[PDB]
């Protein structure tokens, strides 16, 4: 076969459809009876493999839906710049860093909310952000709020073509069935266009506008001074005095015999002692790396000339006596099933997010960004709840590809099966893990609650009694200390400081990062992370290998992916199916990644963060009590919540007092959805029928029926408004706290 | 097990007798409505209780009643 | 494999698994000394009365100590608030 | 066209409802801040 | 085409499935040979091996995660604490066993053997043995203990 | 009319899964569906994931008989077939079960009498306090 | 009434005090001529002409120094809550009755929730300003109020 493009003439353009709700679907397009039909209408909105079954209409409704995705991020990245414009004090944070709060956003004086726009510095009045744009923007260069308009009007050009883009490919020129297929092309196109050119790409601007500008920042330049970068472009003298391997053009590399350019790359490693962040002189060589290895990935699958792989070819070769004919018919089944891809798709961008969190808290990339503990807390936090969610997300299409498309008939593939004919096996063994985990890493604090509040403190177990030492981690931690030199000799200082043992970065008076301990505390927190883990993926994959069939429910699959139970019989069926294992798994997320940011949080000030004055003598912000006090429950609700929550409940009258007002809010909305979770839709819908009766009195009742809601959405209103509730609390305990304090 | 009753409400559908995962209804003759037939719960040992029959009726009011009664391994669902 | 109404047990996958059916390994006299005098112990009834009433007992028993925590001991008590 | 003002007229209604309720509401504030009482009788 | 995994005894329609876990000659041979298999041996001999065993091993953790050592010279005297908890095991079978099996009645375990093989009738699981099977628990729970404790006040074990 | 019988008749392929027979079956009861094939053909399994049909008469053993109906209605439908099952109890003794009647229970059939019928419909059953101590219960009526 | 007029409260004084100087001093760090300046004084300028209201009107206040209203009826205060309630009550009055023609015009229709979830503007438009004289909804009292099938 050969690979082409392949596109249809126009395929319709009116406003006609627009006048028509729930056009999309022939049972709610003939409009509302009751009030139940207005939230179908939202809830299958985007359900396109339930509008049509034809698989090339699918293909083509989400591609336009995911040009449509990127004008709203292109546009959402325009305001950013465009605040960095016109409504902050960039330019005054790019002299003094370390003590200038940086702030993005003016509030209007109206009704009194002037007093949001507190001290900042730098003569300005607003409000602190934790996004990190100032950090990113010093690192790209960005000296002038001429240059955030200009990439304001970029991005904002951006979102247009996008846009039009999506238009032009569902209405006027839409790609085939055959096209989106070819995954052996978008794959190689994938790894090294959008990775390969966009890892080089960037690698060019920090080699010509990063690495120079960032330099004279260092130097203590003022920036209306420095150079713009197309100074460095055109006078290579420039970017010759410093960087002075810049003197020969293509040579060396041309002439390989690499390099003199351990000039402006290089394996330095560690931390910049001045800026925190992470050399640039290595993260423009990392770009550089990445940019070639994407590259060199991207020519592994044929095409249209024979040299490459065949994906089928080498899924159906790797079969062993343990699993079959199995990996034959799963390149059939993933290039015919959107659902099994999206499963895939988001249980790793999902990790990736979290990986992402652990990184660059680790290793702050950006300048100025560790020592600003308003944003690394905010960072890590906020990519833990993005990784969080998209994992749950892979579940619930898991399952529906289980109910909607597994067709043992037509695409069989052997490891799924297998996995189906022992489900009982894998469950319950998942199951006892995680009874066996709840045990021996709560029932240790529990005890350690008990002994303590019996006054035998050396019954506990702590440092200083019964010790429980990661002595794993530990040794880990010790090797890439020994690291630099011993295993990698081309590595100057350590991966982290974190591995550092003897090193410590601060800038201003505040503390970057240090070496980070590990005890019997630590011990106790990630066993609750693995517990917390294991139950969560019990949920969720019960909830997939039991999709389709039960001991309970015969023929589940035919009562669908999204429906309330099959009634009171057999004891009582509710919450069978694979939608429920999925709303039952997000109280279950939120609760696992709850503690992990707490562990955050608690372990980076208490540990980590702090004043440093120019004695060495180091003053953390709780002041080292993580190790003897997050030990014990009521360690955990004293020094932690009840002493750091008093930020937030004293921040009325203050700058942060939104948080004040954000807290309580959140509250109010987290007990809000205890209603819609203790309670059924029997009850509301006979309480509905004496209010319409008096609305029939009064002869105002309404043809639109109101009905109580669905059992389903009883059930979806109330895990979303409980994680509603209770992040957004978190988030305004976070940032009052952090922002005060640090 | 589960109690189950029909009422000359019934209009010989069929509807539940379709719904039925165990097989607990059939239609027999009658003459009460022009379709000539009406629902019956012979066999209410093998029923569950997941009202799916319930869940079918047209009648205003279901002619065809599930009342949960004394539990059996049956009416549990038990495969074990 | 089989289905036979002649043998549901065996239809019915009723298999003494891992069962042994192997005569006894043990040495005799040490059987016999275990079967003479583990015998007060095997008439049920009396064993449930035996760890009743001895258990019951013999955990009375230990109600006699000294280090364990019997005392307040020499320390000049609080008063502590408003007092008493 | 008819549609379009079709489109425009469902819950679009309530925001181009509200957003002009809010405008008049803050406006009467920006001219009648923090008032508690009613004043002119 | 030599798969491993099978069905169990050949019959796909039955719980469970053939693995090298559950049907190795390794494994088979092993489970074969426990005390609790030897149908053909008295529930009291079987018993008392079990009792043993797991009483003696049941010393261990009472004595040196127990309060009353921890630095604390009371020692051995967990050991104490095992003997109490094979009393209280000891209940628990006899309660088991009293509930369970009738005095008339007749054996529960399975007399096929697992090829077919009519050719066997077993076991304890009958009020009589499994009184005896409990009641040579206990004589060999309290003695594994005592053991356990003999060698402590011998000492020498690297642990304690 | 008599019902069918059986059984020597063979069992489809299959590689063994976890959702099979149990104790109860040994102690309590199992079930068992017969149907004829006209070819070998691919099926889903309730209790487990695949199986395949094997041309001609096929037997299988199930626990619960809803697993029976389960599967036997997705026989009718799907492919075109016929399929009996039978309760088989731990004695020896079979029972005949669907369709029990000759033809299926959605089809009106004159043999049957009606069972559990109240010819006085609507909820026109009396309050519970008129049954009050008397074992019946207002349905019952 | 065991209050004591805010013109003549001590405490009530001692709050605008306390404002103005908290923002006062703020208003050190920005200078004079500056943007931050003439908002912090356009805030004190507001903060003074709210209190000095609040006195001008005659309103309690408490041993707090906080205003408190009296909604009992006494006449020196209908201002607090007798006066804007009626306000309120026309409002309300307005938004339902006028809701309520809405419903009756489109009830005998063709589709009536056609028309709940796709408004009428023009008919709304027509029906809007009937709500003004709402309160001679009292004469449809005396006669077609209410449904007598209930
Ligand atoms: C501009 C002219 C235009 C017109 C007249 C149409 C008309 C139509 N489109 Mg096309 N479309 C357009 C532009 C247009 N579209 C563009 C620019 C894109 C790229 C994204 C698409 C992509 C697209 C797809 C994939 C599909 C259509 C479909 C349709 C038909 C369904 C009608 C409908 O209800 O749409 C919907 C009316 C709306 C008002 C939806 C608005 C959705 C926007 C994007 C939400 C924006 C996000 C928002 C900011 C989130 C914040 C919320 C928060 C503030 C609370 C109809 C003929 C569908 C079809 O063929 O029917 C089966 C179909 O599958 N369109
Ligand atoms: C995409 C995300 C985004 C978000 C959340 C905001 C949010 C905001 N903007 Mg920005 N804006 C954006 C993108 C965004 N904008 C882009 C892409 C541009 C370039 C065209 C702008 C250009 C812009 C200007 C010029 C101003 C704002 C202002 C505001 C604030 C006033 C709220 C308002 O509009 O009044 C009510 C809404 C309406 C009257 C129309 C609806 C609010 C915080 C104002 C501000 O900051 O106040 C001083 C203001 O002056 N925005
Ligand atoms: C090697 C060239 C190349 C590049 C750079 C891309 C890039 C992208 N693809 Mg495409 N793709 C390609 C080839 C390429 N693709 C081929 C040959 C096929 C056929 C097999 C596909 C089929 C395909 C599908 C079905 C989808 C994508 C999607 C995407 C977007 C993923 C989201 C994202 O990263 O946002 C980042 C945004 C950018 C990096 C801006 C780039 C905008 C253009 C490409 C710049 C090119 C300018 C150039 C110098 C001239 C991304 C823009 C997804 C999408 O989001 O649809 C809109 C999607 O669903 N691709
Ligand atoms: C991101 C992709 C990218 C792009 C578009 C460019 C583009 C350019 N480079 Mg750069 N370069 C890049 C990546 C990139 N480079 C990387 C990753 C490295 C490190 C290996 C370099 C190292 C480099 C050097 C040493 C020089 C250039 C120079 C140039 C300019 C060519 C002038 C000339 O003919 O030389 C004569 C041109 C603007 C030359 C220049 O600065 O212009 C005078 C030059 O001296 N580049
Ligand atoms: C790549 C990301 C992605 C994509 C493309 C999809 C796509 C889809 N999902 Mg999946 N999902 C995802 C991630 C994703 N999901 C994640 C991360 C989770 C874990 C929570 C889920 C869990 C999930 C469930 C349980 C279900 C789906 C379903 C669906 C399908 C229809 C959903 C719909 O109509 O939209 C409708 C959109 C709405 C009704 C918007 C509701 C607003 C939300 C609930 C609250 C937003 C609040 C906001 C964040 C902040 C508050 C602001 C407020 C005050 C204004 C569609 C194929 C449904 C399905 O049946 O599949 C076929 C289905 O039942 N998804
Ligand atoms: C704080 C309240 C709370 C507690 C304690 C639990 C506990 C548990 N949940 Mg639940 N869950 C909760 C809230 C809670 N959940 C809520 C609000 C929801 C709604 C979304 C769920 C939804 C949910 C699901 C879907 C699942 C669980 C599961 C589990 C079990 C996990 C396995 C385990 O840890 O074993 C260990 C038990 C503990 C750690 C409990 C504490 C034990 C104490 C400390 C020791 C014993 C005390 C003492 C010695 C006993 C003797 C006292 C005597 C006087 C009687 C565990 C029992 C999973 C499961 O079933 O397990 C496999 C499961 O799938 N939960
Ligand atoms: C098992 C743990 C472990 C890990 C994770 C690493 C990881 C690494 N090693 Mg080490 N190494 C190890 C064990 C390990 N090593 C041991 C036990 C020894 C013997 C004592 C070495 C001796 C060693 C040497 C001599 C070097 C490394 C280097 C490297 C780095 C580049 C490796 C590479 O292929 O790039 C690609 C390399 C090429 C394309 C050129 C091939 C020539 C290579 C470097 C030899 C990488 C960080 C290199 C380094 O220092 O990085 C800065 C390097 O020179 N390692
Ligand atoms: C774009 C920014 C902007 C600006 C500079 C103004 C400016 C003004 N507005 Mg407008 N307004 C705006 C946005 C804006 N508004 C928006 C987005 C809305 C909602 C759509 C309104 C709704 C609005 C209303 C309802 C009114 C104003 C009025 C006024 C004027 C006050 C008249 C006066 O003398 O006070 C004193 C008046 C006394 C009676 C004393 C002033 C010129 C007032 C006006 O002039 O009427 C036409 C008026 O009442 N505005
Ligand atoms: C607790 C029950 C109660 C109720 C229902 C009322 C009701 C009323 N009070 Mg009374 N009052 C009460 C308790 C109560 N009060 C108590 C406990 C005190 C002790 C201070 C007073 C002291 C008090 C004073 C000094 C006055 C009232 C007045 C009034 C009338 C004002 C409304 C009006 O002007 O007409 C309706 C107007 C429109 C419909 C337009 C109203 C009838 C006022 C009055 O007498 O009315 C002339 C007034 O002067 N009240
Ligand atoms: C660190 C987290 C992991 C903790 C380890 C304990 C968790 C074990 C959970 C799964 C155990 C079940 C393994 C049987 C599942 C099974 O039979 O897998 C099949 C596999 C045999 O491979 P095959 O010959 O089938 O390979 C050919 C095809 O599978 C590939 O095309 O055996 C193993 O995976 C050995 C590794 C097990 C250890 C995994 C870790």
């Amino acid at each position: 076969e050969v690979k082409i493009i392949l596109d249809r003439d126009p395929i319709k353009t009116s406003f006609e459809q627009w006048a028509k709700p729930g056009h999309f679907s022939r049972t709610i397009a003939k409009g509302p009876d009751t009030t139940t039909w207005i939230w179908n209408l939202h809830a299958d909105a985007h359900d396109f493999d339930s509008h049509t079954s034809d698989l090339e209409e699918i293909s083509r409704k989400v591609f336009s839906a995911h040009f449509g995705q990127l004008s709203i991020i292109f546009l959402w990245l325009s305001g950013m710049y465009f605040h960095g414009a016109r409504f902050s004090n960039y330019e005054a944070w790019l002299n003094d860093p370390t003590h200038i709060r940086p702030s993005a956003q003016v509030v209007w004086p109206i009704v009194g909310q002037e007093i949001l726009n507190g001290d900042v510095g730098g003569g300005f009045r607003g409000i602190q952000i934790t996004s990190g744009f100032f950090q990113i923007w010093r690192a790209s260069g960005i000296t002038s709020e001429l240059q955030l308009y200009c990439t304001a009007i970029g991005a904002l050009v951006f979102a247009g073509l996008m846009l039009f883009a999506g238009w032009f490919h569902y209405h006027k020129a839409a790609p085939k069935l055959a096209w989106f297929q070819d995954v052996e092309s978008m794959l190689n196109h994938h790894l090294a266009g959008l990775l390969g050119l966009g890892s080089l790409s960037w690698a060019g601007h920090q080699v010509h506008v990063s690495l120079p500008i960032n330099q004279f920042l260092n130097a203590g330049v003022d920036p209306k001074e420095i150079p713009l970068p197309h100074e460095f472009i055109l006078n290579r003298d420039l970017l010759a005095q410093l960087y002075p391997s810049f003197a020969e053009g293509a040579t060396p590399f041309f002439t390989l015999n690499w390099s003199k350019y351990a000039d402006f790359l290089t394996f330095r490693g560690g931390l910049d002692p001045l800026t925190g962040g992470l050399w640039l002189t290595d993260i423009a060589h990392h770009h550089l790396a990445i940019a070639i290895l994407f590259l060199i990935a991207g020519h592994m699958y044929r095409t249209n000339w024979g040299i490459g792989h065949g994906i089928k070819d080498i899924l159906e070769a790797h079969k062993g006596p343990f699993t079959g004919q199995g990996h034959k018919g799963l390149y059939e089944i993933l290039t015919t099933s959107w659902h099994a891809q999206l499963s895939i798709n988001l249980a790793m961008l999902g990790s990736l997010t979290i990986v992402v969190a652990q990184h660059m808290y680790s290793m702050p990339p950006y300048p100025y960004l560790a020592t600003d503990y308003a944003t690394q807390l905010s960072l890590f936090t906020h990519h833990m709840w993005i990784g969080g969610f998209l994992i749950v997300g892979a579940a619930a299409h898991a399952a529906i590809f289980m109910v909607r498309d597994y067709d043992p008939t037509t695409r069989y593939n052997d490891l799924l099966d297998r996995v189906l004919r022992h489900r009982d096996a894998i469950i319950s063994h998942l199951n006892w893990v995680c009874i066996f985990l709840g045990f021996h890493s709560f029932g240790l604090y529990i005890h350690n609650d008990t002994m303590s509040a019996l006054g035998r403190p050396q019954d506990m177990f702590s440092d200083t009694a019964i010790q429980l030492q990661p002595v794993f981690a530990q040794w880990i931690q010790n090797t890439h200390a020994l690291a630099p030199g011993t295993t990698a000799p081309g590595a100057t200082a350590s991966t982290s400081l974190t591995w550092g043992g003897g090193d410590l970065v601060a800038v201003g008076n505040k503390v970057a990062l240090l070496p980070i301990p590990l005890g019997t505390a630590d011990f106790l927190v990630h066993h609750i992370h693995a517990f917390t883990i294991h139950v969560t993926v019990l949920i969720l994959l019960k909830g997939v290998l039991f999709a389709r069939s039960s001991r309970l429910i015969p023929d589940k699959a035919n009562l669908g992916f999204r429906f309330p139970c099959d009634g009171p019989g057999r004891g009582g069926t509710c919450q069978v199916s694979a939608w429920d294992h999925v709303f039952l798994g997000l109280f279950w997320m939120y609760n696992s990644i709850s503690v992990v940011i707490f562990h955050f949080s608690w372990k980076m000030q208490s540990d980590v963060w702090g004043t440093i004055n120019d004695q060495g003598v180091v003053t953390h912000i709780t002041t080292g009590n993580f190790a003897q006090s997050s030990i014990t429950i009521n360690g955990w609700l004293r020094d932690f919540l009840w002493a750091q929550a008093s930020q937030v409940i004293q921040s009325y009258g203050s700058s942060l007092s939104a948080y004040g007002l954000f807290f309580l809010g959140a509250h109010f909305v987290w007990a809000f959805s205890l209603m819609f979770l203790f309670s059924g839709r029997g009850y509301w819908q006979e309480l509905i029928e004496s209010i319409v009766w008096a609305h029939n009195k009064l002869k105002v009742a309404p043809a639109t029926q109101p009905r109580a809601l669905s059992i389903v959405q009883g059930r979806a209103v109330g895990v979303t408004h409980y994680l509603l509730g209770g992040i957004a609390t978190t988030w305004a305990f976070f940032l009052a706290r952090i922002i005060a304090v640090g | 097990s589960h109690s189950v009753k029909i009422y000359d409400t019934c209009i010989g559908c069929t509807q539940c007798v379709r719904a039925c995962p165990t097989d607990v209804l059939e239609m027999i003759p009658w003459g009460g409505c022009k379709a000539k037939q009406i629902a019956s719960a012979p066999r209410t040992e093998d029923c569950v209780g997941c009202k799916r029959c319930e869940s079918a009726c047209p009648t205003d009011f279901l002619s065809v009643r599930v009342y949960l009664w004394h539990e059996t391994t049956r009416s549990m669902g038990l495969a074990y | 494999v089989y289905f036979d109404l002649e043998d549901i047990g065996n239809t019915t996958g009723q298999w003494d698994l891992y069962g042994s059916d192997a005569p006894s390994p043990y040495s005799p006299l040490q059987s016999k000394f275990f079967e003479t005098f583990a015998a007060p112990f095997t008439k049920r009834g009396l064993l449930l009365k035996f760890l009743i009433l001895g258990g019951g007992s013999t955990l009375a028993y230990f109600s006699t100590t000294a280090s364990g925590d019997i005392l307040p001991i020499v320390k000049g008590p609080q008063l502590p608030p408003k007092l008493g | 066209r008819d549609l379009k003002t079709y489109l425009s007229v469902a819950p679009v209604a309530s925001t181009l409802w509200f957003a002009a309720l809010a405008g008049l509401l803050i406006e009467i504030n920006r001219l009648f801040p923090d008032a508690l009482t009613f004043p002119f009788f | 085409t030599y798969q491993v995994v099978q069905p169990i005894n050949g019959d796909p329609f039955i719980g469970s499935l053939e693995t090298p876990v559950t049907s190795s000659p390794l494994v088979a041979w092993y489970l074969s040979n426990l005390p609790g298999y030897r149908t053909a041996v008295n529930p009291l001999l079987r018993g008392i091996e079990v009792g043993l065993a797991h009483g003696f091993f049941l010393v261990g953790p009472f004595v040196k995660a127990g309060p009353l050592r921890n630095t604390e010279i009371a020692g051995q005297a967990g050991s104490l604490a095992a003997a109490g908890l094979v009393v209280i095991l000891s209940i628990c079978l006899t309660i088991y066993g009293i509930s369970s099996f009738n005095e008339g009645d007749p054996s529960t375990a399975p007399s096929l053997t697992l090829t077919g093989r009519k050719k066997q009738p077993d076991q304890l699981q009958t009020a009589d043995g499994w009184a005896k099977f409990t009641g040579g628990f206990f004589f060999g729970g309290i003695s594994g203990v005592i053991w356990a404790f003999f060698l402590l006040y011998v000492l020498d074990l690297p642990y304690y | 009319t008599p019902p069918e019988l059986d059984p020597n008749t063979p069992s489809p392929i299959f590689g063994g899964s976890t959702g099979g027979l149990l104790r109860k079956a040994q102690v309590e009861e199992f079930y068992v569906i017969t149907w004829e094939s006209p070819k070998e053909q691919i099926f889903e399994m309730p209790t487990g994931g695949a199986a395949i049909m094997r041309e001609g008469p096929n037997l299988l053993k199930l626990a619960r008989k809803e697993q029976c109906l389960a599967l036997g209605t997705r026989l009718r439908s799907k492919y075109k077939i016929k399929y009996q099952f039978y309760r088989v109890f731990p004695s020896g003794e079979v029972q005949y079960l669907h369709p029990k009647d000759g033809v299926y229970p959605e089809k009106v059939n004159p043999g049957r009498q009606g069972v559990g019928v109240n010819f006085r419909s609507i909820g026109k059953n009396v309050s519970p306090i008129e049954v009050k101590f008397t074992g019946k219960q207002p349905y019952d009526l | 009434s065991g209050l004591t007029p805010c013109k003549e409260s001590k405490q009530f004084a001692k709050r605008e005090k306390q404002s103005i100087k908290k923002l006062e001093s703020s208003l050190k760090i920005y200078a004079a001529d500056s943007a931050p300046a003439l908002a912090i004084n356009a805030t004190i300028e507001k903060t003074k002409r709210r209190f000095d209201n609040y006195a001008k009107q005659g309103l309690l206040c408490g041993a707090d120094g906080l205003p408190h209203l009296i909604v009992s009826g006494d006449q020196r205060h209908w201002g607090e809550f007798i006066t804007p309630g009626i306000l309120f009550l026309y409002i309300a009055g307005w938004i339902g009755w006028v809701g309520r023609s809405y419903l009756i015009a489109i009830r005998d229709e063709k589709k009536p929730t056609q028309k709940e979830i796709i408004i009428d503007v023009p008919l709304a438009s027509r029906l809007v300003f009937r709500g003004f004289s709402w309160p001679i909804a009292a004469y449809r009292e005396l006669l077609n109020g209410e449904l007598v099938a209930k």
